[PDB]
């Protein structure tokens, strides 16, 4: 079967902030991207016109849609994973949420950047990409992949 | 036989009227932007006579709303959300809900800007 | 204020073009057949102004899509040609038919496979 996944981390350390996305297909990276650009890390995603684009806007919306609030804590990493299954023609999915690297589910009361990003991601993500759109997505990189030249 | 009348180049679905208007607003110039043209923000209240909103992409505003003093979500006509026709999910703290399909409500900040829909009926 | 139609009283107006969305699963043959069977044929995408609301559309359909194996190119099947940057047509499954998708987009897939399906009456 394969598995298309991605990997968004959100790294707030005192001032400044790191967001990046990585995208593996069978837990291998084809593209990634730093927050501002998106680029390939596979040969046969050079020169793609379809799939780059496309994510460099959900990624990018995916952030600036995370309504942050300033903390006094001096450390917040806030990571959400996001993966869809192609296998034996079914379509299964699987996410999680870390905060400082430690799986979480459940929502507490209190306002905080932890429930925020756990209540909004998969929100944050899905508003133009759904779980089909990422399987059709898998489907279509399987495609470039197994027609590598390289 | 005709659909309508309804506002130029609106959708016409079973006698109501939909525009999809993809500049982002707030819950209340996008309710501004509705009445203007002699609509309301969509109102969901049938998911037979209104089954095209289970393939409406992205997250729009609808004409739901959250009155705290009687905890009870209702429409801009003061109509009480009927039950089993929307899936209320809570997102973000706030008292308007963003439409998403399949015929769910997400729970968000009057004041964040989003697309939206206006609806009117015969 | 103005009509808009005509079209089927159960189906979706816009634009004066007539459409409907079937959730009932089927290859594109009898996707096919069933639109012909209600004075219709598959979706056609014809101007990106007229069907802007296509880039709304949720989920992936057949559309009236044909491939030619002769010269490698798509028509409608109405034998109508497939006007330039309209759609993206992105290759997935090796196949003579495409599923329409969000946004503008059309997805090579195998004839067989079942999926739902898109009508569309122009006039």
């Amino acid at each position: 079967g394969h598995k298309l996944a991605f990997n968004f981390n959100l790294e707030i350390n005192g001032s400044d902030t790191h967001s990046t996305v990585d995208v593996d297909l069978d837990d291998s990276q084809i593209i990634t991207f730093d927050g501002k650009d998106i680029r390939p890390t596979i040969p046969f995603m050079i020169g793609d016109e379809i799939f780059l684009p496309f994510y460099k806007n959900v990624f990018s919306e995916f952030f600036s849609l995370f309504r942050r609030v300033p903390t006094s804590t001096p450390y917040e990493d806030l990571t959400y994973f996001y993966e869809c299954d192609y296998t034996d023609n079914k379509s299964t999915f699987d996410q999680d949420y870390l905060y400082n690297g430690e799986e979480y589910t459940v929502k507490t009361q209190e306002a905080t950047n932890k429930n925020m990003w756990l209540t909004t991601s998969e929100f944050r993500l899905k508003k133009w990409f759904d779980g089909e759109d990422c399987i059709m997505h898998l489907r279509s990189l399987v495609r470039k992949m197994e027609d590598s030249k390289r | 036989s005709y659909c309508g009348p309804c506002p130029k180049n609106w959708i016409c679905y079973k006698n109501n009227c939909y525009q999809f208007f993809d500049e982002s607003k707030n819950w209340y110039e996008s309710q501004a932007s509705c009445m203007s043209q002699n609509a309301s923000l969509l109102k969901v209240y049938s998911k037979e006579d209104q089954d095209l909103l289970k393939l409406v992409k992205s997250y729009h505003w609808m004409g739901l709303v959250h009155i705290p003093t009687n905890g009870s979500w209702q429409w801009e006509d003061g109509s009480i959300l009927s039950p089993n026709l929307l899936t209320i999910i809570e997102m973000q703290k706030g008292d308007c809900a963003l439409y998403a399909s399949s015929f769910k409500g997400y729970i968000e900040n009057c004041s964040t800007p989003n697309t939206y829909i206006c609806m009117q009926r015969t």
